[PDB]
């Protein structure tokens, strides 16, 4: 899974089975990373218009 | 079920008859109308593409899609904001009342701004307000909600104070009773009408104020 | 601001009329460019009472302009020309 | 900018003319964005699928183009309904509408043609040089109230005159510009004053 | 892949402008109605009848909105009508006398004068009435005194 973001803490209660989180537009907004089984929350990188 | 159209009443017609009210009562009607839109911006490229390069250099081939959609997008904006100001922003005076509320026993404290809120609106106004629930950007309006109540304030203010004067010129004071005399002689009725029965019409407007704010407050 | 951040134009604390709009009730003008909250007009207090009136002793005739479009430019255009010359 | 109005719908019809003319150069994904170097580079099997590709890329265009049109032709279309709507009820005459023909009192209108457009002269009546005045809703007189015909109550300070709304012409009160309803024991705020016969 | 997702999402994006000019025009419309009715019903008294409620119009409040306007709209509505027996002009002297401004009544013995929205009998006199003609001409007039003050 390829994206661009801010990793960040999260207070998420992922279920066991669960791994990732998807917003309405199905982009994942949370990630379960391997390894360590830590939930991180992915937030999108700051934008505007200008 | 067949829809009725309405109560059937049959017009007592005859050729040397006629009907002449005896009485009157003041009603007072909402009616709403909305005047701007939610400001919504969309980044073509960013909506299409995100952050994706190839795509944006693929997206180069068709041309200059996302220059009409941001300017379209960008008219419709602004469009919102020229709309507010034809509405609300008609004065460029900011008329105040006066700190006594006597108006001959007509009560507005309903319409007027509460000065315990800090919003500074009316009771019906912050009734109204609670009443009311990728690329995408939401510009927020060039006039804020106690801007827009200031002016609604203001517009408050002198039609009070001034009646139509205001509107045409200079505000000219006027007591409210008088006004509300001039005001009915503008629908056909003479002033005595008016100042013989000035307690009873003065209760009237209340009330019709105050079922005017119940019936806000009683229906979703 | 609420609209966002604002880079280059220094806040003032004193209104004026809007002459950029920012958004969020902030405008910025050149005077440097200043940023500040609009202000929606001059204060007038009616000298409002219940046994006085004011009555016009003179009048002004005052002509003003309203500009309204009526026509837009007539164009056609051949659509198997434009697609296929 | 007097007439920035109508310069601005000048500049969006020229520049949406200029946006669709400006859409074929683009291939949209085909080899080129010109026919007439297809069909003499390519055989027709492909350039089926190319001529394809700039067809849909055109029509595209072109539908995004008459949408617009359309829509900016209802908006032109509602101004002159209301520019048709000023030019009968301004010029043609005097409307008791209020800021529908200028701001002021409106008296009349003057209609100038314009490119693309019109301008109305609305030549308005605004009142100036207020000056305050003790007011009173009625006259009591031989215990009779009396009500203005036409104008309103007004007190320099020790007299009591009667005047129109709008404009300051006080005259004395008299039997002529008043009538008589009730006696003096109902109407809120009436003053004693002598009422003249002729 | 990427050229059938670009020409996918262009053609929601255009889609979605073309609504959102379509309601940008019906809101434009409503808010030039509401600029309208601010203008007419709160600044001045409007004698266009349901544009500023029902009923005679006297006067108008604004409320602002949450992205709208609401106008409290006072108006006057005729109560307790009552029945009269009318008549369109009054013979006397030979002479047809017709209202100024009001209307002739009569409660079944005696003819009185009224403004046409309430009920306020007035004694026929030469100072609200105005003479056109004889009595020959008038269909429906009927035989009363005029005083004279
Ligand atoms: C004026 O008189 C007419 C007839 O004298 C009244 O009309 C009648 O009203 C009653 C009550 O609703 C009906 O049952 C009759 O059918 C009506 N008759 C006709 C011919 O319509 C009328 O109500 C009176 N007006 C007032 C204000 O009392
Ligand atoms: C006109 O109607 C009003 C009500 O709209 C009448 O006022 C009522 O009068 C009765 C008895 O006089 C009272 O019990 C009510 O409390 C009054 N209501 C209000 C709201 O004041 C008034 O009497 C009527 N007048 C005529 C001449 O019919
Ligand atoms: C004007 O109306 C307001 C509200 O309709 C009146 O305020 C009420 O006053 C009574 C007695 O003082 C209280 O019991 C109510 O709770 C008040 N209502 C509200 C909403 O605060 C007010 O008295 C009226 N008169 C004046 C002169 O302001
Ligand atoms: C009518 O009288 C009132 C008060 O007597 C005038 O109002 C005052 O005007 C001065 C001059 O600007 C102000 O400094 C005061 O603050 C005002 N007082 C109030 C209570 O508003 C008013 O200007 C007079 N009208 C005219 C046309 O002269
Ligand atoms: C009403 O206002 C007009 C101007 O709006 C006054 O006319 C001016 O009067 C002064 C002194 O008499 C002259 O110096 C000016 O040249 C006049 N101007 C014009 C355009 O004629 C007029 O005097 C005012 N009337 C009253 C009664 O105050
Ligand atoms: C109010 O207006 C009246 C009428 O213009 C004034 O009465 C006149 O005042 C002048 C000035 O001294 C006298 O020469 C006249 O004889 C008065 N006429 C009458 C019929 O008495 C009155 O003075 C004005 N009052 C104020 C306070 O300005
Ligand atoms: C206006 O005139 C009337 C009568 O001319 C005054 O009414 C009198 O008032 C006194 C004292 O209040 C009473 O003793 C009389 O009985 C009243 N007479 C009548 C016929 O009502 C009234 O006070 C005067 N008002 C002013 C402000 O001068
Ligand atoms: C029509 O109205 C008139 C005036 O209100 C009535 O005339 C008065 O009636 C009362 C009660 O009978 C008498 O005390 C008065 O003397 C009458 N006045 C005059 C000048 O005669 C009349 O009775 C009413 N008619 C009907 C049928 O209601
Ligand atoms: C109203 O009055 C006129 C005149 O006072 C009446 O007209 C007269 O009617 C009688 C009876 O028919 C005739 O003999 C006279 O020649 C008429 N005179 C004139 C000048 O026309 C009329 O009849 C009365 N109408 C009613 C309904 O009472
Ligand atoms: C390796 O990943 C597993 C989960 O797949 C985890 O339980 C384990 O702790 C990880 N080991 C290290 C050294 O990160
Ligand atoms: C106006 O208010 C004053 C008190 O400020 C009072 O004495 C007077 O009677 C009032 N007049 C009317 C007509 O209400
Ligand atoms: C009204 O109609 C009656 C018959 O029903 C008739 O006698 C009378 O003359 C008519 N009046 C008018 C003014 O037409």
């Amino acid at each position: 899974l390829t994206g661009t973001g801010v990793l960040t803490e999260s207070n998420k209660k992922f279920l066991p089975f669960q791994q990732f989180g998807r917003d309405i537009a199905d982009t994942t907004d949370a990630v379960r990373d391997p390894q360590t089984l830590e939930i991180l929350d992915i937030t999108p990188c700051s934008f505007g218009g200008v | 079920y067949t829809m009725s159209l309405g109560a059937e009443n049959s017009v007592a017609y005859s050729n040397n008859s006629i009907a002449i009210p005896t009485n009157f009562t003041i009603s007072v009607t909402t009616e709403i109308l909305p005047v701007s839109m939610t400001k919504t911006s969309v980044d073509c490229t960013m909506y299409i593409c995100g952050d994706s390069t190839e795509c944006s250099n693929l997206l180069l081939q068709y041309g200059s899609f996302c220059t009409q959609l941001n300017r379209a997008l960008t008219g419709i904006a602004v469009e919102q904001d020229k709309n507010t100001q034809e509405v609300f922003a008609q004065v460029k005076q900011i008329y105040k009342t006066p700190p006594i509320k006597d108006f001959g026993g007509f009560n507005f404290s309903q319409i007027l701004p509460d000065p315990s809120k800090p919003s500074k609106r009316s009771p019906i106004e912050d009734l109204l307000f609670n009443k009311v629930t990728n690329g995408l950007t939401v510009l927020p309006p060039l006039l804020t909600d106690e801007m827009i109540a200031q002016y609604t304030s203001a517009l408050l203010a002198g039609t009070i104070t001034s009646g139509w004067t205001f509107g045409a010129g200079p505000a000219l004071q006027i007591p409210f009773p008088m006004q509300m005399a001039y005001r009915f002689n503008g629908i056909g009725v003479t002033q005595n009408v008016l100042y013989e029965n000035q307690k009873l019409i003065a209760n009237q407007f209340n009330s019709a104020i105050g079922k005017i704010q119940d019936s806000l407050s009683s229906t979703p | 601001t609420r609209a966002g951040c604002l880079i280059g134009a220094e806040h003032v604390n004193n209104s004026y009329e809007c002459d950029i709009p920012i958004g969020a009730g902030i405008c910025a003008s050149y005077q440097s460019i200043i940023a500040y909250t609009m202000s929606l007009g001059a204060e007038n207090s009616v000298a409002y009472s219940n046994n006085s009136i004011a009555i016009p002793t003179n009048f002004t005739i005052s002509v003003t302009t309203e500009i309204l479009p009526v026509s837009m430019t007539k164009t056609s255009v051949d659509c198997t020309m434009y697609i296929c010359g | 900018s007097a007439l920035g109005k109508l310069q601005d719908v000048v500049n969006q019809n020229a520049q949406a003319l200029n946006t669709l003319v400006k859409q074929l150069s683009s291939n949209f994904g085909a080899i080129s964005s010109v026919l007439n170097d297809i069909l003499s580079r390519l055989d027709p099997p492909e350039a089926e699928v190319q001529i394809d590709r700039l067809i849909t890329g055109r029509l595209q265009s072109l539908q995004t183009y008459v949408t617009q049109q359309l829509i900016r032709a209802a908006e032109i279309r509602a101004s002159a309904n209301l520019a048709a709507t000023k030019m009968s009820e301004c010029v043609l005459g005097q409307s008791k509408r209020v800021d529908f023909c200028g701001k002021g009192y409106h008296l009349m209108s003057f209609p100038q043609s314009a490119p693309h457009g019109v301008v109305f002269l609305h030549v308005t009546y605004v009142p100036a040089q207020e000056k305050n005045f003790t007011t009173a809703p009625a006259i009591c007189h031989d215990g009779k109230a009396h009500f203005p015909r036409e104008g309103v109550f007004v007190s320099n300070g020790t007299h009591w005159f009667v005047t129109q709304r709008n404009f300051y012409e006080p005259q004395i009160i008299t039997t002529d510009n008043t009538f008589v309803s009730g006696n003096c024991d109902v109407v809120i705020g009436i003053v004693n004053n002598t009422v003249y016969d002729p």
